[PDB]
């Protein structure tokens, strides 16, 4: 199988919405995906399990959603403390590409 | 609650086998997975394999099959990583977790819990050099 995440990067301001995307090679249930914020020098953490059930402790602007084969993360108001690598891999993690938000 | 932390050497040189240690101090091994990720430093993060607290199953890269070795021991709270044919290639920043919520018991049911990966730990750098 095979993911792959789009766009490569974004710099935003803040008290605005990002768009990311999440593609498999073929069709994937709603239940083996999984979001993630790694920052540098630090401990990545868990954003979102199942494509739709919040992780408990980040806060309600991350949400996502998608089915079949295309996933999307969204913050709802930009932040400036949401600068991390956001990373979705599958169950099995075997797949990974990276995607970096930056603050403008 | 559960708190762990890896361990392990920071220069290895070539022709040797890679070793680390992950550490849990806040509850058991029960009932869960445990994994191993890996960061290079110019890449993302990879992913090498986990195994089963029992023993009875683990799922590896298809890159690294050959020269991987996961174990986990039940009593002294500790899982040991071991790698074959160390090249400079491998220098990179090594991850522990806990895998999701299943308790998927046997070998004739079918290991079937797998979906988040909860603690990640600081991590540790190994760096392959000859100096
Ligand atoms: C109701 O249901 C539940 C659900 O099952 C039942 O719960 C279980 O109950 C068991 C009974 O009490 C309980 O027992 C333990 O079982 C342990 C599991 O053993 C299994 O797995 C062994 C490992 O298999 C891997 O390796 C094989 C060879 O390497 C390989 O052939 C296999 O394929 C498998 O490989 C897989 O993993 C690889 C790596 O991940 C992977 O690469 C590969 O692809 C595969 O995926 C296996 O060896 C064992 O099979 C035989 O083993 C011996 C043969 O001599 C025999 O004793 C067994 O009965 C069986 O025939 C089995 O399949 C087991 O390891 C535990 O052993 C402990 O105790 C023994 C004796 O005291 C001791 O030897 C061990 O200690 C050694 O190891 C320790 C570290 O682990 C050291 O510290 C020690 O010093 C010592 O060296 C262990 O302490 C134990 O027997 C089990 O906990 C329950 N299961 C679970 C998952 O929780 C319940 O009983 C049911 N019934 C009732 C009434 O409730
Ligand atoms: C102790 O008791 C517990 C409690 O019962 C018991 O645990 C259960 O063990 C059984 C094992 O026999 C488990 O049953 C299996 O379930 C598998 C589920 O996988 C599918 O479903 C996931 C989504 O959930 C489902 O939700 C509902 C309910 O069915 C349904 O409406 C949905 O459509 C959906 O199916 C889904 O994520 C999953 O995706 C798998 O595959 C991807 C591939 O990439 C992987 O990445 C995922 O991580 C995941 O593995 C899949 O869609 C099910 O597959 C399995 O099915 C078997 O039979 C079918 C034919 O029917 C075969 O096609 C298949 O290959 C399997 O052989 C099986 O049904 C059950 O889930 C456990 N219960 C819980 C709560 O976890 C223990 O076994 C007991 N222990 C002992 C020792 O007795
Ligand atoms: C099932 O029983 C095992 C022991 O056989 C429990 O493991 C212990 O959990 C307590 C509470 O966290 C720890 O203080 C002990 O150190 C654990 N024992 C070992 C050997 O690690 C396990 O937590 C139980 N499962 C549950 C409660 O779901």
């Amino acid at each position: 199988i095979d993911l792959t995440q789009s766009p490569r990067t974004l710099s935003l301001s803040a008290g605005e919405r990002a768009t990311l995307l999440c593609r498999a090679s073929q069709s994937v249930s709603n239940v083996a995906l999984a979001w993630y914020q790694h920052k540098p020098g630090q401990a990545p953490r868990l954003l979102l399990h199942e494509a739709s059930t919040r992780a408990t402790g980040i806060p309600d602007r991350f949400i996502g959603s998608g089915s079949g084969r295309d996933f999307t993360l969204t913050i709802t108001s930009l932040e400036p403390e949401d600068f991390a690598v956001y990373y979705c891999q599958l169950s099995g993690r075997r797949l990974g590409q990276g995607t970096k938000v930056e603050i403008k | 609650q559960v708190q762990l932390q890896e361990s392990g050497p920071g220069l290895v040189k070539p022709s040797e086998t890679l070793s680390v240690t992950c550490r849990v101090s806040g509850g058991s091994l029960d009932l869960y997975y445990w994994s191993w990720i890996r960061q290079p430093p110019g890449k993302g993060l990879q992913w090498i394999g986990f195994v089963y607290f029992d023993g009875s199953y683990g799922d590896y890269d298809p890159s690294l099959r050959s020269r991987v070795t996961i174990s986990a021991d039940m009593s002294k709270n500790q899982i040991s990583l071991r790698l074959k044919s160390v090249t400079p290639a491998d220098t990179a920043v090594y991850y522990c977790a806990r895998l999701g919520p299943g308790g998927i018991f046997d070998r004739w049911t079918g290991h079937y819990g797998d979906k988040w990966l909860d603690p990640w730990g600081q991590g540790t750098l190994v760096t392959v050099s000859s100096a």
